[PDB]
């Protein structure tokens, strides 16, 4: 529930920032998507 | 820069209002 709520805090408020790309240019895994931005915070955010 | 609800096949947009509506409600 508290990843809940920082995911939709990050999503209304943190946009340009998940922008996970590599070698440049590639924007994916972002947090356009708040099921996406859910699981990706459920799954690095509590293990990094 | 629009939040958008385009994910199912419809039955998820109305259902959000009428429940808000139902939460305020209760």
């Amino acid at each position: 529930v508290v990843v809940y709520l920082y995911t939709v805090v990050a999503f209304n408020f943190f946009r340009k920032f998940y922008n996970k790309s590599e070698d440049g240019d590639t924007p994916d895994m972002k947090c356009d998507d708040m099921l996406t931005c859910y699981m990706f915070h459920m799954y690095v955010g509590v293990r990094a | 820069v629009h939040y958008v609800l385009e994910e199912s096949s419809g039955y998820m947009e109305p259902t959000l209002r009428i429940l808000a509506i139902l939460h305020t409600i209760i």
